[PDB]
């Protein structure tokens, strides 16, 4: 159960809630308070899933689906069969992700590391909680979240997007995307560039980060080193999630029009609008 | 509070460094560039030097007449005027021939034309970039992960304007040089085949993009969290395991019962983000040239 | 089927493999599992370690080949809490002085990482011909200040990573006229002074020194940040608001 290094790790300490109650392991997973909490939330999410499925007729996952309440409801309570169980299930999964989040700070504090990790997580719990809570809110129904179902859940991206017309339009879609293309080639290069270092040509010695600088000194001219491309992966990564739930935040909200009809603004300004020819006039 | 190591909060400066030299012809290297104190806080200060072979002035070149092809017919398209042109800027296109042509070179400039000599310009800066990336690699002695993960970036440049085209007959079927009439393309695209959602490759290459953020998120933040015990010198911990590596495991196998090594990592790095573009190019190769429609093929798979 | 239905079946055969791969290869240090007591463990999992490989260190300092015998070369104080396993192991001393917990260090080698030239990558700036502080406040001349409030000593000088340009140390001289090394990421540069949020004033002293004063060693590199970084848990008792 354990790895050849890591009895020396495993100390008393660092718990947030509890003291030593629940200060132990179970095979390799630390547990603590927020273990406990996250079981608790993640069995009860489940359970409540599987009977909405007997409610539906179907055990065949590709066709479950939980939906969210009717907009005639509002944001109120509905009937456990028309809505109300996706509303204590996403209850259950936004408890399940943070105790979650509190347990990665948990075993921060026994490693004595930083507490980056559960920091960016908490991105992605907060794009999460856009969909399904702060949007529904703003725009006054339950109904407008997605529903928890493998092909549904795509069905409400492609419906919600179409009724902008072509969401491409959104301009903050434009910047998530930026990001999630730019994020992934910096992920190849950092991987590809450490790789192509420890494992050089047949028979030479490992290089040094020197010639990993090197390499792209003679490439592109810039190298943004070690410590930089570890920063620049983390903020590639959480600004694509922080736009990506920009542009939803605005989408049905201040915006609520065609996106494509935005870009006007741009078009209309006086100094330009008139002048004949182009493609706008 | 506590510092994060987002930004250094001291600045040092030495002599340029003008890297090192194993096999490289230094004949071709330029100067060094100025040092930018604004990039320092985030990362390296030292702005060059370059390497400039034939290679790297041919792809250079080339590049520059594909912007510039471009160009001119966007400040055509504007009747020659710089309010129009900046007004208009997203809203210009170079559109490919028409069905009409099908795979012919024989279109005129003005409708199909250009945009064959601008993609000419673009397949021999790209090839061009492509060696370049492989030989600096070479003339280090350092392995080749770099050209090859590019050339799966290559692998769905190649199927969306070439490949796919050639297949199907025409150029008509390749992307317009546009802002604004290559997302058109892209939905486009979708409507046609009958919702590219319906695409296993479409979904899985979703998958990796979204697993590339996900884990370039861990990673960097593994990283940053044990710099505290000199985790980004990467290969040196490789070589020999310090307490960083051991606790950067420990966080992971304690988070979700498995764990990877500081050289490990980079393989799943490698793959994650490589695996993108490779299903994405298969998802782009088989349609319309193998399936017309995704949702009828979904339902019967065959 | 038809070649679509090939294609993607095709596809998660491949995937599967690449797992497979991936998981051995992430499992060259570490395995075998063992038991609490150092024994090798009865369930390793379903995945083989895999073939040994070889690296060539540069710089005329040999070769590492893993996976391979694994040891931690060093002695470690602690002792069960419980009769089975899963609970944690109390420390027998004092774990910033025994190396245990956040405190820990592994035995790397006792020599320092060398650039791709075969000099040392980190250098006091007082020998590093060339650098200076050209941007944000030079810590050089400051008070360092423990989390008790404290004055612990006063920075005499910065410990660069000359290839990487870029500050690794403080090196900070102590009542007793001795220094230590502290490691920047654990620091605090204000205008007026160094905070040190990791350390009382009273454990300055217990960083580990280093054999030479213008190198530092992996070995000690480890032992340095393992003992900071043992302070935020262990040192807390004294660490006001
Ligand atoms: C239909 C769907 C089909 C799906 C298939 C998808 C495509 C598959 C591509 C496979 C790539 C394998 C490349 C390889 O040999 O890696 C060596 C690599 C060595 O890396 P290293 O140890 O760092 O080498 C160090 C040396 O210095 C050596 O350093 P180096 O500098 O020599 O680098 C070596 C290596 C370094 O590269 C890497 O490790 C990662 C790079 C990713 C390559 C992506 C290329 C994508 C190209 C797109 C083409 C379109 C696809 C067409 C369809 O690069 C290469 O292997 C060369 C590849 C060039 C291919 C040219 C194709 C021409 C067209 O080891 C591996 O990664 C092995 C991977 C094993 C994969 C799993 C096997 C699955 C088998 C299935 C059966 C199981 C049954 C289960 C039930
Ligand atoms: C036809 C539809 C429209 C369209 C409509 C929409 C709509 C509608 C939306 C997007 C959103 C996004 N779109 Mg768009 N989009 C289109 C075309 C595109 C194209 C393209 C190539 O053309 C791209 C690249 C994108 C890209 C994107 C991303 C910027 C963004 C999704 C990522 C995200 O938010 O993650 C955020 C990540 C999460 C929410 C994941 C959270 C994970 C949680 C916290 C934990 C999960 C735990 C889980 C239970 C795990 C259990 C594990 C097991 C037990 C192991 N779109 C077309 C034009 N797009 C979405 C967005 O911005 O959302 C905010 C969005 O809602
Ligand atoms: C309405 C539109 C359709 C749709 C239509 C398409 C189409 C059509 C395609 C995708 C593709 C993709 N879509 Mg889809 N997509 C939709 C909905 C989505 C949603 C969503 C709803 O949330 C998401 C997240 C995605 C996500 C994705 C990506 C996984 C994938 C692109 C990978 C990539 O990195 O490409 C970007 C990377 C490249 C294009 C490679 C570029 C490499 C070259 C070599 C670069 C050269 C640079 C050049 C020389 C310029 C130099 C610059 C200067 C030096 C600075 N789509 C909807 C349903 N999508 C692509 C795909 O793979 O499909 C299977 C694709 O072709
Ligand atoms: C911030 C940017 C990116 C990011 C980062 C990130 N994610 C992370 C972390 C970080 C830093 C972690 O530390 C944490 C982790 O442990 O990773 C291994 C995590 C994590 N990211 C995960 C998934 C995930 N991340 C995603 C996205 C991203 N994560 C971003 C792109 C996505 C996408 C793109 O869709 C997914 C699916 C998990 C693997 C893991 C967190 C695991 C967790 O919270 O476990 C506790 C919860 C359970 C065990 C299950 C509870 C079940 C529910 C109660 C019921 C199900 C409800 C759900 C709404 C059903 C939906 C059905 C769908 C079909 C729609
Ligand atoms: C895993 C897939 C991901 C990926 C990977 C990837 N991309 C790569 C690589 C890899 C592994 C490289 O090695 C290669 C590279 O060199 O990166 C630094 C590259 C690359 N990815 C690029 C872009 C790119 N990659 C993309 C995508 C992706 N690449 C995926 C997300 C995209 C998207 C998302 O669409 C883009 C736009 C290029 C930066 C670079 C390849 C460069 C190239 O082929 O250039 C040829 C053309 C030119 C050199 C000239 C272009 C002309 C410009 C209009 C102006 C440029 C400046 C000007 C010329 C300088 C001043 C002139 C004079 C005053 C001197
Ligand atoms: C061994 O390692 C390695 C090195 O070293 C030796 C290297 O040199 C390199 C080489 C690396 C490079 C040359 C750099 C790569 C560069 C790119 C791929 C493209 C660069 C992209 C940009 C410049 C666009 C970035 C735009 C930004 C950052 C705009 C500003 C955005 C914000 C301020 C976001 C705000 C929003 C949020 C949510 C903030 C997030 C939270 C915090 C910051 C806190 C690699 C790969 C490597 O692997
Ligand atoms: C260099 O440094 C680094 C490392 O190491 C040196 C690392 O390892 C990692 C981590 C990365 C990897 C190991 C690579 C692979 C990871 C991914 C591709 C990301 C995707 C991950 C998954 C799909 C796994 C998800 C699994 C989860 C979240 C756990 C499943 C949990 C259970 C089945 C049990 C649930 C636990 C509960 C309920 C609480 C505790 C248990 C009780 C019984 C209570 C990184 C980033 C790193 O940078
Ligand atoms: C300020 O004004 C100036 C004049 C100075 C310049 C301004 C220039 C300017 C603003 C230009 C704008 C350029 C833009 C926005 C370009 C947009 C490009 C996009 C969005 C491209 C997207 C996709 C392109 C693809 C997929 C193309 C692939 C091409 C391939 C695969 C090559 C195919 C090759 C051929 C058809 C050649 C065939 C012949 C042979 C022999 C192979
Ligand atoms: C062809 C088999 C597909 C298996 C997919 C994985 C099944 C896991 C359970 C899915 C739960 C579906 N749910 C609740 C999100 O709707
Ligand atoms: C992604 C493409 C990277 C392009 C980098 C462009 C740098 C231009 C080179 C200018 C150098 C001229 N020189 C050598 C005389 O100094
Ligand atoms: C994408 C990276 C940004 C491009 C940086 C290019 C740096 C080139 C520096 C070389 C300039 C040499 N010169 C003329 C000053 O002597
Ligand atoms: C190297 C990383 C491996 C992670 C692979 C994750 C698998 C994602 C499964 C997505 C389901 C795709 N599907 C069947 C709907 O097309
Ligand atoms: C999405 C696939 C399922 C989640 C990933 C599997 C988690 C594996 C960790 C449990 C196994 C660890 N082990 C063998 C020590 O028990
Ligand atoms: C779904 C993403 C990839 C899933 C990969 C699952 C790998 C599990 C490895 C478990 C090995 C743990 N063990 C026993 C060796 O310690
Ligand atoms: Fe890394």
């Amino acid at each position: 159960a354990l790895l050849s290094f890591e009895r020396k790790y495993r100390v008393p300490g660092g718990t947030l809630v509890g003291g030593n109650l629940f200060d132990f392991w179970v095979g390799p997973f630390y547990v603590g308070f927020f273990g406990v909490a996250t079981f608790f939330f993640a069995a009860l999410g489940i359970i409540l899933i599987a009977w909405s499925a007997v409610l539906q007729g179907t055990w065949n996952p590709q066709l479950i689906s939980v939906y969210p309440p009717a907009l005639e409801y509002g944001l109120g309570g509905a009937p456990l069969a028309k809505g109300g169980l996706w509303q204590i299930i996403t209850i259950c999964a936004t408890g399940a992700f943070v105790s979650w989040a509190l347990r990665e700070v948990e075993i921060c504090r026994k490693l004595g590391i930083g507490y980056h990790i559960p920091f960016a997580f908490a991105f992605a719990i907060l794009a999460y909680l856009t969909l399904v809570l702060f949007r529904p809110v703003m725009m006054g129904a339950w109904g407008y979240a997605f529903p928890y179902g493998i092909w549904t859940h795509l069905d409400w991206v492609s419906n919600t997007g179409y009724t902008y017309g072509n969401f491409h339009y959104n301009p903050a879609h434009m910047i998530a995307i930026s990001f999630f293309f730019t994020n992934a080639l910096a992920l190849a290069l950092h991987g590809a560039l450490v790789l192509s270092a420890a494992n050089p040509e047949k028979g030479k010695e490992m290089r040094t980060p020197d010639h990993e600088d090197t390499f792209f000194r003679d490439l592109v001219g810039y190298s943004i080193g070690t410590l930089g491309i570890h920063r620049l992966g983390l903020l590639l990564s959480l600004s694509a999630v922080f736009f990506s739930a920009l542009c939803m935040i605005i989408t049905g909200t201040i915006w609520f029009d065609q996106w494509v009809d935005w870009w006007q603004w741009w078009v209309k300004l006086p100094w330009w609008a008139n002048i004949p020819g182009g493609i706008n006039g | 509070a506590e510092y994060q190591n987002i930004f250094s909060q001291v600045q040092v400066r030495g002599p340029a460094d003008l890297g090192m030299t194993e096999d490289v012809n230094l004949a071709n290297r330029s100067g060094v560039g100025p040092f930018s104190t604004l990039l320092g806080w985030f990362g390296n200060a030292q702005l060059g030097p370059i390497y400039l072979g034939s290679l790297g002035v041919l792809s250079l070149f080339s590049g520059l007449m594909w912007f510039f092809t471009i160009g001119i017919w966007f400040w055509y398209q504007a009747g020659w005027n710089p309010a129009v042109f900046l007004r208009d800027l997203f809203f210009f296109s170079l559109e490919p021939p028409a069905p009409e042509y099908g795979l012919s070179f024989a279109a005129p400039l003005k409708e199909g034309g250009l945009w064959l000599i601008a993609s000419f310009f673009m397949f021999v800066a790209v090839w061009s970039w492509w060696g370049r990336t492989y030989l600096r690699a070479q003339a280090l002695g350092m392995g080749k992960h770099t050209a090859w993960a590019f050339l799966s970036a290559i692998w769905l440049w190649m199927v969306l304007g070439f490949i796919r085209p050639i297949l199907m007959g025409s150029w008509s079927e390749a992307v317009p040089y546009g802002i604004f009439s290559h997302l058109d393309w892209t939905n486009n695209f979708s409507l046609v085949h009958g919702n590219l959602f319906y695409n296993p490759f479409h979904g899985l290459s979703i998958a990796f993009l979204y697993g590339s953020a996900l884990l370039f998120a861990m990673h960097g933040a593994t990283i940053l969290a044990v710099s505290r015990f000199g985790g980004e010198r990467e290969l040196e911990q490789i070589a020999d395991r310090g307490t960083a590596a051991e606790r950067a495991a420990l966080f992971w196998r304690w988070t979700m019962g498995f764990n990877a090594t500081m050289e490990g990592i980079h393989r799943w790095a490698i793959w994650m983000a490589v695996l993108v573009t490779l299903t994405g190019g298969i998802g782009i190769l088989l349609s319309g040239t193998v399936v017309d429609n995704w949702y009828v093929w979904g339902q019967n798979h065959g | 089927f038809d070649l679509a239905s090939l294609a993607i079946y095709s596809f998660w055969i491949f995937l599967a493999g690449l797992i497979y791969y991936l998981q051995t290869e992430n499992m060259r240090e570490g395995y075998p599992l063992e038991n609490e007591d150092g024994t090798p463990a009865a369930n390793q999992g379903p995945f083989p370690l895999p073939k040994p490989k070889t690296f060539i260190l540069p710089h005329g300092r040999g070769t590492l080949t893993v996976p391979g015998p694994e040891s931690e070369d060093r002695p470690i104080a602690l002792a069960r809490t419980a009769v089975s396993e899963g609970f944690p192991h109390a420390p027998t001393g004092d774990p910033m002085k025994d190396g245990v917990g956040p405190a820990s260090w592994v035995a790397r080698r006792d020599l320092p990482e060398l650039d791709g030239h075969g000099h040392n990558k980190i250098k006091p700036m007082k020998a590093a011909a060339g650098f200076h502080v050209s941007a944000g406040k030079n810590p050089i001349g400051l008070p360092v200040r423990g989390c008790d409030l404290e004055i612990a000593g006063k920075v005499v000088d910065i410990w660069v990573d000359i290839p990487e340009q870029m500050a690794r140390f403080l090196e900070v001289e102590l009542k007793d006229g001795s220094t230590r090394l502290l490691p920047m990421q654990m620091v605090k540069v204000q205008s007026n002074r160094v905070h040190v949020n990791a350390l009382s004033s009273d454990l300055f002293a217990g960083i580990p020194t280093i054999k030479s004063p213008t190198e530092v060693t992996l070995l000690e590199e480890d032992k340095i940040c393992g003992y900071v970084a043992g302070g935020l848990m262990y040192a807390a008792p004294k660490r006001k608001s």
